């Protein structure tokens, strides 16, 4: 049916969009 | 200061160059927008003249009722005409639509099944067929109210009744459930052709049970035919009439208020409990006289 | 009647000191070597109060706290918060939705409120917390005399009218008139900025009381000798008891930042009111009944002011003044960071403030010739020939003739900054011996000191003979020290590179002019002689006494001069050369003398060398000062003489007339209406000092500097800013930061505020063209102070984009941090392509779905009625309320994803406001890292589980994210090729329009 959208996934994945931005300025903000 | 009001060769703040302020505003803004409207321009000739896009958000329809009230609760007298005027006003121009003198044109109407039938498919979605047919319907297929001149008319003053709609869904093959109902309650064994509703005192408890119902349907069955579903669009049939179902409320304790839920079921049928009104439908009543 | 007494106080004092001892022992009633008996010593101890300052009147309790909650801002936001309450109201009342709606954004708004102000308040009293911590005020007790005997009670129980006797090393109780003496130089550089230590006496002497002998002062400690004298003024009544209150006692005057805070809230608001209130008249103008026509203008006029600003400004301070704190130099408020950035004249203090406050060997006379010393405090200097014997003898001489000695704990502490019990000569010269010619302990102890002669009283000359140690001549050993002239005239031999010969008169006129020469440049001159004794006529045996003539005292062999003088800090001449470079007058104001004033200051560079005062004019050219043109001076002295003659356009036409100014012997109160006066030109003004003289002076600059350890109290609580190190190469730190601060919150105001456009833009068509409401209040919360939080901070740590101590300073009128081309930027063009890519964000959505643009028109009607579940859209689908709902707030959520899309092409393109982003670089860490956060929280915000339910905001579908894409892109084009025509033809339209 084109009527349920697989919404879960696209979830889990923004997710690990958001992670690894905020993991690589975690990277970016500290050179040492 | 607080005084820059007309000074010399400048008005309040500066002027002698506003031309040239001015000028280039009207340019960008001119230019803000015919990109901006190219985009939009872009955005529209992507949407499928035919068919939405994207249509998950209706995945559940619901049921809806004719006299749209102001909180699902119609309290009105059985004797004074006007307490009753707001909700026959709307009963009555809601189906100014299904007289069968306005259907008269053969041409874009044909005669369906008296009977719940089969899905009518004509055809693909695309244009590649003239405009469809739309199948008929006479006030008939609801009786006792506004079922032409035999009785209606106080259209509830004495018991009340209305019509429950589904939403109009382009494409619903609408699934009612198999001769293996999962508990749906007391119906006849004609669930293949024709999708069902019910209505209840209250929801999954004890209930101010006080109500006698009786269901109006073509042909005498409690549900929507299948002779008429799914939608086929707007742009592909006009005036198109979708399938009415009309509930009435006879013995009603009348200076009490209890409630009514009227759920509908299927597999291609959904509930929801932020949302009172998908796959179910709610109104309270009051016949205060 | 107390300004009448704010005004007796900026006036010069007056008293009583020329008096015969019997005249003053008639008016006060006591006897002058015996006293004032102790019962009524008990009756003068109250009838007024015991010697002792009104304590610093000043003591507000920790409901102070209500300061950092109003102001400028947050009070003009503090309205807001009410508004909204105010727009809360209906809610709560008609059954519609205050549960949860218009109650949490007051709480918000207080909360936001209340984060800006106990942040600002905590920090502002972790501040006062750490220089509370340096008042050791160890009380020192008067010794007064009473009933004949000498009874030193506490510092406390003393009155006008009894004796006191100082001797060395107490401080002084209170102000006295002198009666008896006996070398008695007390050092009052703590009060009216005198450098070397100054002799007291009993005999009349000059006028001005400041200046006089016969009278000392609280504060000032006695330096050497021993005096007698009588109690004038007592507790508040004392000189530096009149100027601490007056100190205590003016404004702090507004700083030149909350200013430009106001002037934005004057445009902030300005328009908010005029457009916003303006228009929702129209809402009703139109045919909304009043009754519900105005039931959406709280909120939708709340959008226009910019909250959560109020917070990204305490922190862009907060950064900065965090930075000034690690290179020592404390700021006891916060918008005085600035305050340096914008000065255009910076008064400064001579003692305690421009130099260190110590005697130190400065130069030296050798072999007919003159050797500059190191004179610094950190030893970075240029040090002399130390080969010759001209040396190594005139060594051995000052090392051996002192009274001066090191205190145990001083050894490792830096050789000049640390302790010496003992006179000021003896101390500067002990010094410049044991740093430049080996260590004193083990030359000092190798020859045994058999009769000395300390200061004498007639001549000048101080004395002692030792043995010899070394093995070739075994003749005995004397030295002397004294005066030019009057040891000149008891000389004959001389001294050269080890042999001996006499005056002849044509060195003796090179000594003359050598004398007059070094003396002249603001030195006090001594010279040093030392002769061998004839070891025939006084034996290796003979111990001498101290009766007779012992030893020859003509034909000895002088040996050479040796200059001293208070140094400058050794960062302060840089420090000056910076000042002008930035195009900074620099005057000086000093309580001091006007020929080591004008020594001191041609060396620092305030009077670049050559300008000539009206004074070096007029005996250059022989004629009388009065015949020359002051216009053709271009550097100036006045003795603050002249000063107390004279009014406003005079002093009006000095400061106007004269670039390289010096002021000299100002009283405390005379370097106020200084400062007021470089104030009656409408520039700003920095003043830095030492002692108490500039507790006025400190506390009527825009912003008031102290030293840390040489200052004293009444001006390190009155000035605006602490100089802790006592570095004052700090200072060029200071206008560099103030400066670039300024140019980069422009930056960070025109980012928040470009938000506001679609911000607000939402709210307005809304109410036009009745459509669905394209974007939430709650959407509106995490940009104005969600996500836009870190970037508006990230812009703070930008750098700068030319050499910034290059220009000069700014135009307190002209050059305004929000400007009007500002908001033609931000709320013109900017937000207004923002506002375009939101709104294309917002019609792509609701007609994928399913509806079309065209079609949404006069829909909100139905739409925003709780029981329409019917709706059709232009492809004829009936859709309930839940459903079209939910497809607002995924209407509301993604709109501000565009938001930060196109947030990112402004806060890289107002990064730079001139250069290219390619030529500065995305260097600032920070600022990336601003980009990954906020980008994750958004994502973050949109796709996490409940995200829908609790704050009303669902995941994207894929396709949503990219619509921002060629605006944020042409946003960023369209900024960059502004700044790139600004770079080639700025005088020709473009940057007069634009440039923000
Ligand atoms: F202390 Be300053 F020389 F006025
Ligand atoms: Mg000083």
């Amino acid at each position: 049916d084109p009527f349920y959208y697989d919404y879960e996934t696209v979830r889990n994945g923004g997710l690990i969009f958001a992670a690894l931005a905020f993991i690589v300025g975690l990277i970016i903000i500290l050179s040492k | 200061f607080i005084w820059n009001s007309e000074k010399k060769e400048f008005l309040g703040r500066t002027g002698g160059s506003w031309f040239k302020i001015l000028l280039f505003y009207v340019i960008f803004y001119g230019c803000l927008a015919g990109i901006f409207i190219g985009t939009i321009q872009v955005m529209l000739l992507t949407i499928s003249e035919f068919k939405p896009t994207y249509q998950d958000r209706v995945a559940p329809p619901g049921l809806t009722q004719i006299p749209q009230s102001q909180k699902t609760e119609i309290s009105f007298r059985p004797n004074d005409p006007q307490s009753y005027e707001s909700y026959v006003v709307s009963i009555v121009r809601f189906l100014e639509k299904y007289k069968d003198l306005a259907q008269k044109d053969d041409m874009i109407f044909e005669d369906c099944g008296n009977v719940p039938s089969e899905l009518k498919e004509r055809g693909e979605y695309n244009n590649e067929r003239g405009e469809r047919k739309v199948c008929r319907f006479r006030l008939e297929w609801l009786g006792n109210c506004s079922g032409l001149n035999d009785e209606t008319y106080g259209y509830k003053d004495g018991k009340p009744c209305v019509i429950i709609k589904l939403n109009r869904v382009l494409g619903f093959k609408p699934k009612p459930p198999k001769n293996e109902s999962l508990e749906t309650y007391p119906v006849m064994k004609y669930n293949p052709y024709v999708l069902p509703v019910h209505c209840t005192g209250k929801r999954d408890e004890d209930k101010e049970k006080v109500g006698t119902m009786e269901y109006f349907g073509l042909g005498g069955y409690p549900g929507f035919p299948l002779q008429y579903y799914p939608y086929y669009g707007k742009l592909l049939q006009p005036k198109y009439l979708q399938p009415l179902m009309a509930v009435q409320f006879t013995n009603l304790t009348m200076d009490t208020e209890i409630r009514i839920e009227c759920k509908a079921y299927g597999e291609n049928i959904g509930y929801s409990e932020k949302d009172r009104f998908q796959g179910r439908f709610d109104v309270k009543i009051e016949v205060k006289s | 009647k107390e300004r009448d007494m704010d005004e007796l106080k900026k006036e010069v004092s007056m008293d009583d000191h020329k008096l015969s001892l019997d005249e003053l022992h008639r008016k006060y009633g006591t006897d002058l070597s015996r006293g004032l008996t102790p019962a009524r010593a008990a009756e003068i101890l109250a009838r007024d109060g015991p010697n002792a300052l009104t304590p610093p009147p000043t003591t507000p309790e920790w409901v102070k706290f209500c300061r950092q909650l109003f102001g400028g801002f947050s009070m003009l936001l503090w309205i807001g918060a009410i508004l909204c309450f105010l727009a809360y109201g209906i809610q709560a009342a008609t059954e519609e939705e205050p549960q949860n709606d218009n109650l949490y954004l007051g709480v918000v708004l207080s909360a936001v409120v209340i984060i800006t102000g106990c942040f600002s308040y905590y920090q502002e009293a972790k501040s006062s917390k750490i220089m509370e911590s340096f008042k050791n005020m160890v009380p020192q007790q008067a010794l007064v005399i009473r009933n004949g005997e000498k009874m030193s009670i506490n510092a406390e129980e003393v009155v006008v009218g009894d004796l006191v006797e100082v001797k060395g090393g107490d401080r002084i109780p209170a102000d006295l008139r002198i009666i008896s003496a006996n070398g008695c130089k007390v050092d009052n550089s703590s009060l009216t900025g005198e450098s070397e230590p100054q002799t007291r006496s009993p005999d009349f002497t000059n006028e001005n009381p400041l200046e006089t002998r016969n009278i000392a002062f609280f504060s000032t400690n006695c330096v050497e000798g021993t005096a007698r004298g009588i109690v004038v003024y007592t507790g508040d009544r004392t000189v530096m008891g009149r100027i601490a209150t007056l100190a205590s006692g003016l404004e702090g005057g507004q700083t030149p930042i909350a200013a430009e805070i106001e002037h934005f809230i004057h445009i902030i608001t300005g328009v908010a009111v005029f457009l916003g209130v303006s228009f929702f008249i129209l809402s009703l103008i139109l045919e909304y009944t009043w009754l519900e026509a105005v039931i959406f203008l709280i909120g939708i006029i709340v959008a226009n002011v910019p909250e959560g600003l109020l917070a990204t400004v305490t922190v862009c301070l907060t950064l900065t003044a965090k930075r000034m704190a690690r290179k020592n130099c404390l700021v006891k408020n916060l918008e005085a960071v600035e305050t340096l950035g914008s000065t255009s004249t910076i008064c400064s203090d001579k003692t305690g403030t421009l130099t260190q406050n110590r005697m130190t060997v400065a130069h030296m006379w050798s072999d007919n010739q003159i050797h500059e010393a190191d004179t610094t405090e950190n030893q970075s200097g240029v040090s002399f020939d130390k080969t010759s014997a001209t040396w190594l003898a005139l060594s051995r001489i000052a090392g051996l003739c002192n009274r001066a000695v090191f205190q145990a704990n001083q050894e490792n502490l830096p050789i000049l900054k640390r302790a010496v019990a003992g006179d000021a000569s003896e101390s500067a010269l002990l010094k410049c011996i044991e740093l430049c010619c080996g260590s004193v302990k083990e030359m000092r102890e190798r020859y045994t000191k058999i009769v000395e002669i300390p200061f004498n009283s007639t001549n000048k000359y101080q004395l002692s003979i030792h043995k010899n140690p070394n093995t070739a001549e075994p003749r005995h050993l004397l030295v002397m020290k004294g005066a030019p002239e009057r040891i000149l005239d008891r000389c004959s031999s001389i001294l050269i590179h080890g042999k001996e010969q006499p005056l002849d008169e044509e060195l003796k006129d090179a000594f003359q002019n050598a004398y007059l020469e070094l003396g002249g440049l603001g030195e006090r001159v001594l010279g040093f002689c030392h002769l061998f004794l004839p070891d025939e006529q006084f034996p290796e045996g003979f111990q001498f006494d101290t009766d007779d003539v012992n030893f020859p005292l003509d034909n000895l062999c002088f040996v050479g001069l040796i200059s001293m003088i208070d140094p400058p800090r050794a960062a302060v001449p840089d420090a000056v050369g910076k000042c002008r470079s930035a195009g900074i007058k620099v005057i000086m104001v000093t309580g001091d003398h006007p020929i080591t004033a004008k020594a001191i200051a041609k060396g620092v560079g305030i009077i670049s060398e050559g300008n000539e005062t009206v004074e070096d004019i007029a005996a250059r050219l022989n004629i009388p000062v009065s015949q020359v043109n002051p216009r053709d001076a271009k550097a100036c002295v006045v003795h603050g003489s002249d000063l107390k003659d004279m009014t406003s356009e005079q002093l009006d036409d000095i400061l106007k007339y004269h670039t390289e100014i010096v002021f000299a012997r100002t009283s405390p109160q005379q370097k106020l209406i200084i400062v007021e006066g470089c104030q009656r030109q409408g520039a700003i003004v920095a003043v830095t000092g030492d002692g108490v003289n500039d507790s006025p002076a400190s506390k009527k600059a825009d912003i008031g500097v102290a030293m840390g350890i040489a200052g004293s109290d009444v001006s390190k609580q009155a000035a605006d800013m602490i100089l802790l190190d006592d570095n004052f190469a700090s200072i060029v730190t200071g206008v560099e930061e103030g400066r670039l601060i300024f140019d980069n919150l422009k930056k960070s105001i025109a980012y928040t505020l470009t938000s506001n456009i679609p911000e607000i833009t939402p709210f307005l068509i809304f109410i036009i063209a009745n459509i669905p409401l394209p974007l939430g209040t709650v959407t509106i919360l995490c940009i104005d102070l969600g996500t836009d939080m870190v970037p508006a901070i990230s812009l703070a740590y930008e750098q700068a984009e030319s050499d910034i101590m290059k220009r000069q300073p700014r135009n307190p009128k002209t050059d305004k941090l929000v400007n009007e081309q500002l908001i033609s930027m931000a709320y013109g063009q900017i937000g207004m392509i923002q506002a375009l890519g939101g709104f294309f964000t917002y019609f792509v959505i609701l007609a994928e779905n399913g509806f079309l643009p065209i079609h949404l028109l006069g829909l909100r009607v139905n739409w925003d009625d709780r029981w329409i579940n019917d709706v059709e859209d232009s492809y004829g689908q009936q859709w309930t309320y839940e459903q079209r709902k939910i497809v607002e707030f995924t209407c509301h959520t993604p709109f501000f994803v565009t938001i930060v899309v196109v947030q990112w092409a402004d806060l890289v393109i107002c990064k730079t406001r001139r250069n290219s982003v390619f030529q500065q670089g995305m260097k600032n860490k920070i600022l990336i890292f601003g980009l990954f956060e906020e980008t994750a929280l958004a994502a973050f915000l949109s796709y996490c589980p409940g995200m829908g339910v609790a704050l009303r905001m669902y995941p994207l579908k894929p396709t949503w994210w990219f619509c921002a894409f060629p605006y944020s892109l042409l946003i960023f084009v369209y900024d960059e090729v502004r700044k790139l025509i600004i770079r080639r033809r700025p005088g020709g339209w473009v940057e007069k329009e634009t440039y923000y």
